[PDB]
Parts: C-alpha cells; structure tokens; sequence
C-alpha cells in the first residue's frame, strides 16, 4: 500500500540550530561492547587477539 | 569525523545544522557529474524515459550505475511476448555469452511463469526482456520485480503506469525481496521526475522489506508530504502489478483473466500454425 | 559466430516476432548483410536501417534510396540515439554531393539526436536551399513510412503489405511441409 | 517529419568581426564550479584530493 509521509519521515526533529552543546567524552568502544569485552578478555588473560 | 571536518571547513569552525547539511550536499554534489549528464540527456531527449501515461510491456526499472559512486536511476525495461516454446530470453544477459548460462534470474522468472499459470503444457510464450539504453549492469543473481511485471504486461497486453518506477527482487513464489541501495534508486527516479517536471502522480514501487531501509533525502520527503511523489511498498508481484495496471488480480475484468486470455491466444496461434502446417 | 547470440540480432528478432503475429513462429529467415566491409558493425546495438531493410524484404516495400537511415532501435521499435550523428549525416551529404544532388536526398535520424545535431556549414546551406533533407523519427514505423512513402494504416498500408508477405512465406512453408509429409 | 533549416541552425549569428574583443580574464575553473568548490574545500581543510 501507499506509504504516507509519517511512515517515511526518519529524520529526528531539530529543536534549535544555534546553541553550542557540551557532552562528556564517551567511553572507548561506545556501541562496541562486543569488541570492548573481547579486548578486555585478551588484555586480562594475555591472549593473542 | 571526515564529514564533520568538511562541515567545520564550510561552517568556519562551528558545526551548525546549516554547515552540516551544506557539507552533506557538497559531498553529494562532488560526485554528481554522472547524474548531471544523465539528467541533461533526459531533458534534451537523448534518453527518453516515460514518466506520464501508460505503456504496454514497459516499466521504469530502477538500477544502480557501473560507476564507483552508487547513483540510482531509472531505465526503460521492455518485455515482448511471442508465440513459441517456453523460453525466456534476457537480452541484456545473453548479449555476449549465449548458450543457456542458467543465470538464476531467467530460471526464477521462468519458474514463476510456468508454475503460476497452468492451463497448457509448456508455456506458450517466449519472453524477450531488454533495457533501453545501456548503463544498467543488470544483476544476474537476482531476478527483478520490474522484469516480472513487464513480462506479465507483455503476456496479457496490460497497460502499466509509466508514472511509477518498479524496483525490487522476486523469487519464484512471487514474494518481493529486499534490494540494496533503495534510497539511491528512489532518489534517482525523483531526480528524473523533477527534471522532467512532477505531475503529482509519479512514484516508486519498492519492496516492503526495504521499508526499514528508506532513509530518504529531505527533498524526496518534502515531495511525498506535498503529495507530488508517492511510495508504494509491496510484498508480492501480484500487488505490484495491481498497482501498476490499476486493477485487481481477481474478479471480473481482473488481471489474471487478461493474462490467461493472452496465454490462450498465443496457444491458439501455436495450434493454428500446427494445423496450417499439417494441411 | 557460434553462441554469443548478440544483442542486435535478439532485439530485431524480438521486434519481428512480437509485432507481426499470425502464426506460431515468424515464417521468414532474414539475412542481413553490408555491401563492402568497412562498416565496423555494432554487435551490442540493433540498427534502424537493419529493421527497415528486413521489413522491406518481408513486405516487398520499395524503400527510397534517396534517404540514408541511421539510428538504433529496441524490440519496442523506439528509435534510440546514436553516437556521432554529425559525422554520419555529413558523410552521406558528401557522398550525395560527389554523385550530384537531386534536391531529394536526405537522412533519417533519431529525434533523440536533435540535441546532438551540430552540422557543418555546407550541410546547413544545402538544407536551407532544399537540396538536402533531415527527417527525425521516434519509432521504426515512422522511418519505414518515410522510406516507403506510405502509411502504416489504412487501405493498401505497409502493415497489411508486410503481413501479406509473411502470409505468402507461410503458405510456401506449409506447402513444402505438406509435400514432404506425403 | 522533415526538420526545417531554422530547427537545424545552431551557429551563433555574427554581428560584426572587424572589432578586436577586449575581455577580462575569466576566474579560474570557469564553467567548472564543481572542481573549483572541491579544490576550495581541499585547500581550506587540508584534505587529500
């Protein structure tokens, strides 16, 4: 069936375009918890990875 | 980070929304020469694609170009049905190889056509499928929904809408499978339609499995909101043909009736030729 | 020439086997050839000249030799743009001028090439004087109509002539088959 | 359909030819706005191009 605009709009709304933002630095491998955990195991165990 | 660097360069150092959209637009435009040439050719009439009215056996199949940048664009796919043995020819797949390479796309379409329509033995039609103009680089692994709907229209003498471009892959069941670079294909068809002028009815028929993949550009979405561009999501080739031909598969004056009537006509021509040869 | 199957041969065969349909198969074998070999024929694209020549051979339609035919066609019959249209038109003009102009020679070229038509001064002057003509066509039917000087529809049209030629060839085939059977 | 001479004429009409033209030099990458913009971005950002 025909998809409406609301079923196609994917962009998140923008509240403002001029206001500088400050955010804390993300932890290493953010969104990469698999790679982070694998590397943590390799480092703690000394395994080749 | 590279896009952010480009936005900072175009923004002076601050990455405002305007700067980031400018960077994205500039990155898109830096590889836009091929699409500029294609749109200029379409406007000048060197490449004539139909974006209005209806045509028999012709669809606007959305394809991705051979060029390293991945730009979608419509190509006029034409199917012609002739009386004879059950043998489907993909002209742009047998262009220089020949010998029944078993492309796995001809096999899929042949399986769908032979299993779906059973009123005789071997299919009484031979289908020739071709692309007008040569930039398509048609995929051999996956059969196209445009190929199937064009073949059905050629068999049944079905005037399909040239307003709507057809994209998507199909298996022998008729279910429409997801295809890659759906955004590129939709945006390429929209570029062609805008270059030729939006009639308020042009659209794209795309697989519903690509609905999660439709991250369309701002311009296409603004057109969709205004009602100048439409997006149809389909699951089977039957409903894609329903949308294109503007009628239902079943019931009186249905699409199945017309397709079976065309097949019966071709079978009658076969048998009349046999009788004429006999006597 | 084994295998390959080409794209021009398949295109012409598809057009002929879909457009002209009264028997279970096209009752004719079409042999296409170029006289002298300097042509550099394109195996990836069909020719409008090839299709109109095949149609004339089938229907015994006398095509005008005044007009040169260039352009590619698909199985639909839509005449596609061809590269180097200016070179081809100017070459035919040179050949006609060398043999002498009769005020009726011309070129049948796709209307998709009007954007690419930047002709030499001499060709444009000849067209202005009416000694050379340029015809733009959208479909192979229009080109055949121009070449044969007749319409595809109506009494004694080219459509019925080509169909009668195919019918006669089918009669010859069925007579031969009946003779061989008994 | 026959194409008339007007439909085929493409040459720019010459109004005079005895006057030697004096025109300012064009900006670099004239008619090549894409290349000029890309090189502007590459120079300003230090990008490999």
């Amino acid at each position: 069936m025909r998809l409406s605009y609301e079923a196609l709009e994917w962009r998140t709304p923008i509240e403002n375009s001029t206001e500088p933002v400050s955010l804390p630095p993300p932890p290493p491998f953010f969104g990469q918890e698999r790679a982070r955990e694998a590397l943590e195991l390799a480092i703690r165990g000394g395994f080749h990875a | 980070r590279a896009l952010a660097e480009e936005a900072a360069v175009l923004g002076g150092g601050l990455l405002t929304a305007e700067s980031v959209e400018q960077a994205i637009a500039a990155r898109e435009h830096r590889s836009f020469l091929s699409e500029e040439e294609f749109l200029r050719a379409v406007q000048e009439g060197v490449i004539r694609l139909r974006t209005t009215g209806r045509a028999v056996g012709e669809v606007n199949s959305l394809v991705v170009v051979e060029a390293a940048p991945y730009w979608g664009r419509p190509a006029r796919l034409t199917a012609r049905a002739a009386p004879g043995r059950d043998h489907l020819i993909s002209i742009d797949r047998e262009a220089g190889l020949g010998g029944q390479i078993f492309h796995k796309a001809v096999l899929t379409l042949a399986g769908y056509l032979r299993s779906r329509y059973i009123e005789h033995g071997s299919l009484p039609v031979t289908i020739s499928l071709a692309f007008e103009q040569n930039y398509v680089s048609i995929e051999g692994d996956a059969a196209g929904l445009a190929e199937l709907v064009a073949a059905l229209s050629a068999i049944g003498n079905l005037p399909l809408r040239q307003d709507l471009a057809v994209t998507g892959a199909v298996d022998q069941t008729g279910k429409v499978l997801a295809v890659g670079a759906i955004n590129a294909k939709v945006e390429g068809f929209f570029r062609v339609c805008k270059a030729l002028g939006l009639s308020g009815t042009q659209g794209v028929i795309l697989p519903e499995a690509n609905l999660a993949n439709l991250t369309l550009r701002a311009e296409v979405l603004e057109a969709v909101r205004a009602g100048q561009f439409h997006i149809y999501a389909v699951e089977t080739a039957e409903q894609a043909l329903e949308i294109l031909a503007g009628a239902r598969m079943e019931g009186f004056r249905g699409l199945q009736e017309k397709i079976r009537a065309g097949l019966e006509a071709f079978a009658r021509l076969e048998e009349g030729h046999d009788k004429e040869d006999r006597e």
